[PDB]
């Protein structure tokens, strides 16, 4: 069995550190993304094509290109980045409301749970807006990417739920 | 469909590298300095007219024999080259479209990957000796048809807001780039 997910999010949020700790094992040094990378993982015999797509403000109007095909959204969020939550928010809800996407079911990693400020899971649903979100599955995954926990468990998430 | 890159760097060395990336990149790891994502930049170059060590863009051709006239401008000098066969994927930009009037050397038809071009998404590879291509297409084992077959490159009306003209440049006025416009442009 494959999965086709595209993982999105605002700029410096984690979603290429996540990208290469689940294909490496590893913690990466990273660029900013401006265009993609992209990776294979396979886990609990699932192989899951994961898409890594640049978070910029300038660059958000490609994300939409990538929407074809996909079978899983992952959004990652800064949770200690309590300025930027709201805008987080906005850019979700316009993925979401893509025809394209309308059955892509939804994993956030609510990431950077290691911050002192962090906001927690039940804040990250509240401030996102997800219970306005009724017509397929969501599920908030805390989360270190550096560290590497949370992040099989959203894997399982997307697996189990799919 | 497929675009074209001449470039003197051997197919173990891209591999090895990843792929096609920017020099952006490199100048990124190596002094913190942030890659140039606007189009206009990438297209004019430096004031002397070459490539700006913090290009964060790959220069690609529509068709082959354009890429091999690249090749036997560029790297007339390289008594070998490749040309690197490459997959369409959202993150190319044809400078042209996006540019439009205001491409500063139209002539280049530059389809341009903004970040670079992984090596998955290579097809295969010419190899050019002294100028000719007398050697069929090596496949790129490492290729992934799947993750391309179904995405395109990206359209003009999602690359306006990349152009990047300088902010006193009149484009930033007129439609379609005055939707981006930065603030007094
Ligand atoms: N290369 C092409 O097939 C191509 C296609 C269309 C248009 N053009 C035009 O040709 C002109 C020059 O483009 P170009 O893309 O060859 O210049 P470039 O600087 O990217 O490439 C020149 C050479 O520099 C080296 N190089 C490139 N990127 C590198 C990297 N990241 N790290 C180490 N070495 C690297 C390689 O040896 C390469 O052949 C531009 O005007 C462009 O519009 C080129
Ligand atoms: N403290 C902490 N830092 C993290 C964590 N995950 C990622 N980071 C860091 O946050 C910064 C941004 O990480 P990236 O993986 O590049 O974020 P990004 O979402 O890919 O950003 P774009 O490519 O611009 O879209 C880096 O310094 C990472 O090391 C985490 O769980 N905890
Ligand atoms: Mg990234
Ligand atoms: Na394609």
């Amino acid at each position: 069995k494959e999965m086709r997910i595209l993982m999105l999010g605002l700029d410096a949020a984690g979603k290429t550190t996540i990208l290469y700790k689940l294909k490496l094992g590893q913690s990466v040094t990273t660029i900013p993304t401006v265009g993609f990378n992209v990776e294979t993982v396979t886990y609990k015999n699932v192989k899951f094509n994961v898409w890594d797509v640049g978070g910029q403000d300038k660059i958000r109007p490609l994300w939409r290109h990538y929407y074809t095909g996909t079978q899983g959204l992952i959004f990652v969020v800064d949770c200690a980045d309590r300025d930027r939550i709201d805008e987080a928010r906005q850019e979700l809800h316009r993925i979401i409301n893509d025809r394209e996407m309308r059955d892509a079911i939804i994993l956030i990693f609510a990431n950077k749970q290691d911050l002192p400020d962090a906001m927690k899971p039940h804040e990250i649903q509240e401030k996102l807006g997800l219970t306005r979100i009724r017509d397929r599955n969501w599920y908030v995954q805390p989360s270190c990417a550096t560290s590497g926990d949370g992040l099989y468990e959203g894997l399982t998430w997307l697996t189990s739920n799919y | 469909d497929k675009l074209y890159r001449a470039d003197s760097r051997p197919p173990d060395e891209i591999k090895q590298s990843g792929g096609l990336m920017p020099r952006g990149q490199s100048e990124y790891f190596d002094r913190g300095t942030q890659m140039n994502i606007n189009l206009y930049d990438h297209a004019r170059g430096t004031q002397t007219g070459f490539v700006r060590h913090d290009d964060g863009y790959v220069s690609t051709s529509i068709s082959l024999r354009s890429a091999h006239l690249v090749g036997q401008t560029i790297l007339s000098g390289h008594s070998t080259y490749y040309i690197y066969v490459i997959a369409t994927a959202p993150n190319m930009f044809n400078v042209n479209d996006v540019l439009g009037a205001y491409s500063p050397h139209p002539d280049d038809q530059d389809v341009s990957a903004l970040g670079g071009i992984p090596y998955s998404q290579i097809y295969g590879w010419y190899r050019v000796h002294f100028g000719v291509l007398d050697e069929q297409l090596h496949r790129n084992r490492g290729y992934r048809d799947r993750y391309y077959s179904n995405l395109d490159i990206a359209p003009a009306a999602d690359g306006y807001g990349l152009a990047g003209f300088p902010p006193e440049h009149r484009a930033w006025r007129e439609e379609p780039w005055i939707h981006h416009a930065p603030p007094g442009s």
